[PDB]
DNA sequence: ACACACTCTCCAATTCTCTAA
DNA sequence: TTAGAGAATTGGAGAGTGTGTTTTTTTTTTTT
């Protein structure tokens, strides 16, 4: 029912922003770059800011001022966009991230008043550590009953249904996670 | 499952882009019957085939290569007929027991699945062809038998519905409907429905093309569809950026008002006041632990939960939403449109009136008849073209007719408890289809011509002559209910109701009195009768969504409430507590503005109120209850 | 023919019982029929070798077997946990149609894949591996005693491995993971030891972890099928 | 009706305290022309900065009532003074946009109590105390307006919060489900904390005695104003809670832990090029410049003179500046030069060649005594790139 | 035990309803012509002030529905006879 | 001794139905 | 036409049960 207006809005002009923006020369820039999601190693779309600016200040003020708010839709919209063009299996997910941004932040300055906000900073890196899985969305198995609940999206600590759809089964605890139709991400602090 | 997996690969196989059948496949896909014949009341053998794929995996391949063989054509069409029927008529409803509730989704799942898998040109282009060469015989029991089963196959691909849950997309996105039905199109098959809506021996097929064209046509509304031109594209997008902008700016002043309420030193900082004189609940001052900011806009009950309602105690809400297809889609159906109106609206209604009057033991749903008026006289009207072009439809016969069906549904939804939301459904409808007749009346007057004003006078005299259509909207109101009809239906009846008064009003002018069925008329009289403190609920509840109201909803509403308060003086009645909370929410709103009609009027009546307080004391009792009519009269006297 | 894969992931097709029948039927040709450049029957002597010493312990060579019988080398690395198993129960009854007796030392035989050809470094894992057979090297540096584990009980052990000395850039730190030795892989190793390994990559939840960064992140470790050293 | 407001615990009005403070602004011209905090007003209606000090010895001398209820009740009364500061910015200059309301920072001119006597009897009155800073805390996020959405049917809902307790919803209003509201973290809205150690300082010390500290909160503005080691007077209030046995029980012990909540602290051009290019233009600059350097020194001017040379440089492949030194005798002067012309250069860094030095010449690395997390720590010569730097015991 | 606290018609009879009400506004004042929405802010103020007199467990709104729902009652119309005119 | 999670019960609120004012 | 009494179904207020919880001796490399 409920529906966020702004974030709706931000992903159709997003769109059109893939679709429509020619180069200096007359093709579709990004529709180019764009087949490269074809391989499997690739999921990252490198966006410029200048060339988003360019089609509507408006919208470029909107990405900066409402990022994290906005961020999940930018993705539907390039997954989208891809899926128009050439086969992929369709269980792969796309990422969007944005450079040529034009200010920069101390980090002093980084404090509590732009929780949210699009922002770039530099500094000098002391330690990295591994890499590992991080789970995005989760396939479970209602075993009291045999039936799946899909695509259970997390947050910080992990979390999983306790009653099902399926009314008869009365169950609270008897769930099993699919790690095989389940989807991760790499991950990785420094 | 294992068994029929293993057994249902016999029908063939897939190399590259040949595909190869079985030399027995026709015996096979005759096994597959055979296990159909014997399938369990859940639907198990369709579930088992579902799984398998065989209908995407073999029957494609098969119906789009394999097709010269017209006994296993004839088979294979048959067979996924079966298969494809709507779930809702497999099961007969959707289930209450939860194994059973469990396998129609299932059913339904693979059904939305075939629905996908159809969307392929080459089967609607080979089904085209192939009902082609069978209507040039002008034939044989088994080539009626394909033109129905051929009918009935897009009938039922058509049918089941799409998962807008599922899809999530945004306007002028194709959904699977929408794919489907530009696969329509760019096969060609929309032809052959123009074909048999116009071959005037094809009656016993336009039946079949009337659901045919509604099923297709139903995200679409008239008005917004005759509105579409090819400058559509940058009319979109200025008037998004537009939208985003006034978005933004709502979200930034309500975020600086609550910035301003709160105090501005952190949530423990603390303070304790004392508010000297008012009295607690208790036979001392209230203590007040809040911030200082906080008592500018004071109310006590800021600190409480709302009330806690029972599973049974909900009201009614709506299942759907407002939509628009992609800009090809929109153009292509306002040209099928617009030839449908052009060629074939009247022989068909003809016809369908011909078969509903005849058939009756049939059974035929007269539901789609009535949408398919009320659509193409919206349209018709929102083009603004000769009235000709609905002659059939203007004639005193259709206002009976449906009157009667109208009447029919209010007494099995007052009577059929069992069934009383799908009457109310009905009911609805019927309303719809009737509000455009009153609009095509109104129309005609402002024409040039006298001939169709005479018959625009003719028509209206009946109307207001008779009883039934004059009594019909104080029986919908008198029983209208939260539980049995959500508030858009209030909406369609008062809106009707604000027309019906305004033809009624310019009626009565035409001569010195007005007789009726027999009585003498008198329009005061007749609006005398809406005074029931009932309908004024009903007008209020409305109210409360006055930003979310349209235009010309919030003006029809005013205008009449304002006439019934002052012209019978009944004003009185208005003087309620939920009322009066209305109003209060209403003056404090910053976007007032764009009300003036409204504030003015709660004003006014608020001045009423305030002078007869001021005079008498009572009025702050008679505010928490609703009144009968002496009273209403009676509060001025005192 | 095995090779329509239609309609279901590869791990559902080899679970049907068509599939699964084709797939058991071609690996025991496989055993009875490959021959050697000269003519010889590879297999006989192998398996005649291996009961001669009681060893109940099958190895199998990934080129050959690609070689001839591609459509199960193609499907192999995509679900291990499947056709190892089919394979299995495919070897001990052509070691029993050839020594009959043989039931009497032992009731199972394990299949073991090597000379696999898709090597990847023990840095550049990622979560695109995972649930695939795989190659690696590396140095044991902690290896847990020899205990039992319930199934009847069996033998177990655990090792961590890292990269080798002098593989790593000069000046920074190594990479290291965790992996399983179970039945008669135990003690094929020992502490400095330098192995080359074949698994399969596998991951669990720990809620140590999702305490420690905050985000729902698992941890993985390497069922081992196949060690020898370089 | 706001005139019937009167404090908990006591017996002063609300509005007549506040009708006095606007007073005291609209009448109190400096002792030493519209009155001194008008002046500042009409100031920072155009400068754009948020807040507004007042010396509270201008309330006393012009009032002795309001100065006792200040000192005695400042919870409630300091929101009161930001509401009329509000007011009269407001009334005047309305068309001037500025984001927040103002606020207001009474703060006293010299210490007067000993951190060392501070009593029961002084919780939550207004007090100044003095000291030296010796840690400052990372910046701390904090709470201000949580948002909840539904799981079910994705309806949003605004909670203001009430001394720490989050009021959280039972049931979606819409869609009548119980237990179906979620908190989203990033959605709801944040404020900045800073803790402050302080210790006493020694000139006040009873004889051979070890020095007391405190903990200090410093919000919003204040949040990031000193560094550890330099000296400051502060003005607070003296706040006292409980603290609980256990993370898991909810019981709480006999004895409360004390601390300051932060108000105010305090710590302790054309004609210049004319000037100088009028002393460059007079003869024997060279010899002025380098007598003016070490007064203590009488004779040693070719040493001043070289000294003067390597501060000035040359100009930027090739190292283009100056490395100078001093040797003889242990016990003369030289150190003290070194110290001397340290203190004249921005960039300058001092250390000794002994293991004991402060600070060192080689750049190492080391875990953080608070995360226990590592960081680079660069030696006395990599800071002072483009600087001086000093070095004794060479 | 379970003695749950409910607005019934025996309460609002009671006097801290319609008796109260009809009390509470001699004090009150009313500046009329053009003030309208004050008057009707002030009304609203006491209003709320009385109802969480009655019943202090519900919210204005669900208390309002309430008293509309319990004015049917004929044991209100017994009270209210009294209240109008005169006791 | 003092907190979560889960299971379970009995009391009486909400609606259907028949009746009088 | 409007309102109250007797019978049936259902929500949730409440109780009970199970479980968890700086400071000393010895080696090794490299600095002296
Ligand atoms: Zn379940
Ligand atoms: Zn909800």
């Amino acid at each position: 029912e409920v529906r966020d207006e702004v974030a709706e809005k931000c992903q159709k002009l997003f769109l059109d922003f893939l679709e429509e923006f020619q180069s200096s020369d007359g093709e579709i820039k990004y529709l180019q770059l764009a087949e490269e999601l074809i391989r499997p190693e690739r999921n990252t779309l490198v966006v410029s800011f200048v060339d988003l600016e360019q089609f509507n200040q408006q919208l470029s003020t909107t990405i900066q001022e409402e990022f994290y708010r906005v961020y999940p839709y930018l993705c539907r919209a390039l997954k989208t966009f891809v899926k128009d063009r050439k086969e992929i299996p369709l269980a792969k997910d796309f990422y969007v991230a944005f450079q040529d941004l034009p200010t920069r932040h101390k980090i002093r300055e980084l404090t509590s008043s732009r929780i949210g906000l699009l922002t770039r900073i530099s500094g000098q890196v002391v330690r990295t550590h591994p890499v590992h899985p991080e789970l995005v969305s989760g396939t479970f198995l209602c075993l009291d009953c045999q039936t799946v609940i899909r695509d259970v999206e997390q947050q910080f600590k992990y979390t999983q249904p306790n009653i099902c759809r399926n009314p008869v089964c009365a169950n609270r605890r008897r769930f099993l996670l699919d790690t095989n139709k389940s989807r991760f991400v790499d991950f990785q602090k420094v | 499952n294992c068994e029929l997996l293993a057994t249902c690969s016999a029908l063939g196989y897939l190399e590259g882009d040949t595909y190869h059948k079985e030399p027995d496949c026709l015996e096979s896909v005759k096994d597959l019957i055979r296990y159909l014949r014997h399938e369990d009341e859940t639907r198990d053998v369709r579930q088992q085939l579902g799984a398998a794929q065989i209908l995407q995996s073999d029957l494609l391949p098969i119906l789009t290569q394999h097709h010269q063989d017209k006994p296993l054509f004839d088979a294979v069409i048959r067979l996924m007929v079966n298969l494809t029927q709507p779930a809702l008529l497999c099961f007969g409803n959707l289930p209450k027991e939860p194994s059973f509730r469990h396998h129609f989704l299932q059913v339904l799942t693979y059904l939305q699945a075939y629905k996908e898998a159809f969307a392929s040109e080459k089967a609607f282009g080979v089904l085209s062809e192939t009902l082609y060469e069978l209507l040039q015989l002008g034939r044989q029991e088994e080539d009626n038998l394909l033109i129905e089963r051929i009918l009935l196959l897009v009938r039922n691909i058509l049918h089941v519905p799409a998962d807008l849950d599922q899809e999530k997309k945004i306007d002028d996105d194709a959904s699977a409907h929408d794919q489907l039905l530009w696969a329509i199109h760019l096969s060609g098959l929309d032809d052959l429905l123009l074909f048999l809506a116009s071959s005037s021996a094809e009656e016993q097929w336009s039946l079949h093309v009337l659901e045919i064209v509604s099923l297709m046509f139903r995200d679409q509304n008239p008005e917004q569809l005759a509105g579409v031109g090819q400058g559509r594209l940058a009319q979109e997008r200025s008037a998004d950026f537009a939208e985003l902008e006034v978005l933004r700016q709502r979200e930034m002043a309500e975020k600086k008002t609550r910035a301003l309420q709160r105090g501005n030193r952190h949530s423990r900082f603390g303070g304790s006041y004392i508010v000297q004189g008012l009295k607690s609940i208790g036979e001392r001052d209230l203590i007040f632990h809040k911030g200082l900011h906080n008592l500018r806009n004071y109310s006590s009950d800021l600190g409480k939960q709302p009330k806690k309602v029972p599973k049974r105690r909900q009201a009614a809400r709506e299942l759907s939403i407002q939509r628009r297809s992609a800009l090809n889609v929109r153009l292509f159906l306002r040209d099928f449109c617009s030839e449908f109106l052009e060629n074939c609206y009247n022989r068909l209604m003809g016809s369908v009136k011909d078969h509903l009057l005849r058939e009756k033991a049939q059974q035929h749903d007269e539901t789609y008849y009535m949408w398919a008026l009320a659509f193409f006289m919206a349209f018709n009207r929102a083009a603004s073209f000769r009235p000709g072009l609905v002659s059939e439809t203007l004639s005193v016969r259709t206002f009976h007719f449906i009157e009667q069906n109208l009447t029919n549904y209010y007494e099995m939804m007052l009577t059929d408890r069992k069934e009383a939301a799908s009457w109310a459904r009905r009911m609805h409808l019927a309303l719809k289809a009737y509000q455009e007749l009153l609009a095509t009346v109104n129309e005609m007057d402002i024409s040039p011509d006298e001939a169709v004003r005479e018959s625009s006078r003719i028509i209206k005299n009946n109307i207001f002559y008779v009883m039934e259509y004059r009594e019909l909207f104080l029986a919908l109101f008198r029983k209208f209910d939260e539980r049995c009809q959500p508030r858009s239906f209030l909406r369609d009846l008062v809106e009707t109701t604000h027309l019906f008064l305004k033809m009624l009003e310019r009626f009565c002018r035409s001569r010195g009195n007005l007789v009726v069925q027999e009585k003498e008329f008198n329009f005061l009289d007749y609006l005398k009768r809406f005074a029931c403190s009932t309908v004024v609920r009903a007008y209020v509840l409305l109210l409360r969504s006055y930003q979310q109201n349209s235009a010309h909803t919030n003006h029809c509403i005013v205008k009449m409430l304002h006439r019934l308060a002052h012209d019978l003086k009944m004003e009185a009645l208005l003087f309620q507590l939920s009322v009066f909370c209305l109003f209060n929410r209403l003056l404090s709103d910053p976007a007032a503005g764009a009300y003036k009609e409204l504030v003015t009027f709660a004003k006014y009546i608020l001045g009423k109120f305030f002078a007869l307080a001021a005079v008498n004391q009572k009025a702050f009792v008679e505010l928490l209850f609703w009144k009968n009519t002496a009273v209403v009269r009676e509060m001025t006297e005192g | 023919n095995l090779e329509d894969l239609k309609g279901h992931s590869v791990r559902e097709w080899v679970s049907m019982a068509g599939p699964r029948l084709e797939i058991h039927h071609r690996f025991k040709n496989f055993l009875r029929t490959h021959v050697d450049s000269h003519g010889h029957n590879v297999f006989k002597e192998r398996i005649s070798d291996m009961c001669k010493e009681n060893r109940e312990s099958l190895v199998v060579n990934y080129e050959d077997l690609a070689a001839r019988e591609h459509v199960l080398a193609y499907f192999l690395p995509e679900a291990p946990a499947e056709l190892l198993q089919i394979f299995d129960e495919a070897a001990l009854e052509v070691v029993l149609a050839m020594y009959p007796k043989y039931d009497r030392i032992t009731n199972h035989i394990h299949v073991r894949i090597s000379h696999l050809p898709l090597v990847e470094e023990l840095r550049s894992l990622r979560q695109l591996h995972l649930n695939q057979l795989i190659r690696t090297s590396g140095v044991v540096t902690s290896c847990t005693g020899v205990l039992p584990q319930l199934s009847i009980y069996q033998n177990y052990q655990r090792i961590r491995i890292q990269e080798s000395p002098g593989k790593v850039a000069a000046g920074r730190l190594p990479r290291s993971k965790d992996a399983i030795l179970l039945a008669d892989l135990v003690d094929s190793c020992k502490p400095g030891d330098e192995i080359e390994l074949t698994g399969i990559y596998h991951n669990n939840y720990d809620g140590s972890l999702n305490t420690a960064n905050g985000f729902p992140v698992f941890a993985t470790v390497i069922l081992a099928n196949h060690v020898a050293k370089k | 009706l706001g005139q019937k407001l009167v404090i908990w615990g006591t017996d002063v009005n609300v509005a007549a305290c506040k009708e006095n403070f606007q007073r005291f602004l609209q009448r109190f011209i400096d002792p030493l022309t519209e009155p001194l905090y008008m002046q500042r007003l009409g100031e920072i209606n155009v400068i754009g900065e948020p807040f507004l000090n007042v010396n509270c010895e201008h309330i006393k001398s012009f009032d002795k009532n309001l100065y006792r209820q200040l000192i005695s009740y400042p919870q409630e009364v300091i929101p009161t003074f930001d509401m009329a500061v509000n007011e009269i910015f407001f009334d005047r200059y309305p068309d001037s946009i500025l984001e927040h309301q103002i606020q207001v920072r009474p703060f006293n001119a010299l210490k007067t109590k000993n951190m060392r006597n501070l009593n029961p009897e002084d919780i939550d009155q207004l007090i100044t105390i003095s000291g030296m800073v010796i840690r400052t805390s990372q910046l701390i996020p904090e709470m201000q307006e949580a948002f909840f959405q539904c799981q079910v049917c994705a309806h949003t809902t605004r909670v203001e919060m009430d001394r720490g307790r989050i009021a959280e919803p039972s049931v979606c209003g819409r869609c009548h489900t119980t237990h179906s509201m979620a908190l989203i973290h990033n959605r709801s809205l944040f404020s900045d904390k800073q803790m402050i150690k302080l210790q006493e300082s020694p000139e006040d010390m009873p004889a051979g005695q070890t020095p007391h500290t405190v903990i200090l909160f410093a919000h919003n503005d204040l949040v990031d104003k000193v560094q550890p080691g330099d000296r400051v007077n502060v003005t607070g209030i003296y706040r006292a809670v409980p603290i609980r046995v256990n993370p898991r029980v909810s019981n709480v012990k006999s004895v409360y832990k004390t601390h300051i909540d932060v108000i105010h602290y305090r710590k302790t051009s054309e004609k210049r090029v004319e000037l100088l290019k009028e002393l460059s233009r007079k003869p024997d600059i060279y010899e002025r410049l380098a007598s003016a350097l070490a007064p203590s020194i009488y004779e040693h001017e070719d040493i001043k003179k070289g000294i003067l040379l390597q501060l000035f440089g040359g100009t930027r492949k090739f190292r283009a500046e100056i490395n100078i030194l001093l040797c003889g005798d242990p016990g003369t002067s030289k150190s003290q030069l070194l110290q001397y012309v340290y203190n004249l250069v921005p960039r300058g860094q001092y250390t000794s060649g002994k293991g004991s030095s402060a600070v060192g010449l080689t750049a190492y690395v080391m875990k953080d005594p608070e995360t226990r997390q590592l960081v680079l720590q660069t030696g006395a010569l990599v800071l002072s790139d483009n600087g001086i730097c000093c070095i004794d015991e060479f | 035990k379970r003695n749950i606290p409910k607005l019934d018609a025996q309460r609002l009879i009671s006097e801290r309803g319609l008796p109260a009400l009809r009390h509470v506004f001699d004090k009150a004042k009313f500046k009329g012509k053009g003030h309208e929405a004050e008057d009707l802010k002030m009304l609203i103020r006491h209003m709320e002030h009385w109802a969480h007199r009655l019943f202090p467990k519900l919210q204005f709104e669900d208390f309002i529905d309430r008293v509309e729902y319990l004015g049917s009652k004929k044991e209100v119309q017994t009270c209210l006879k009294r209240i109008r005119l005169d006791l």
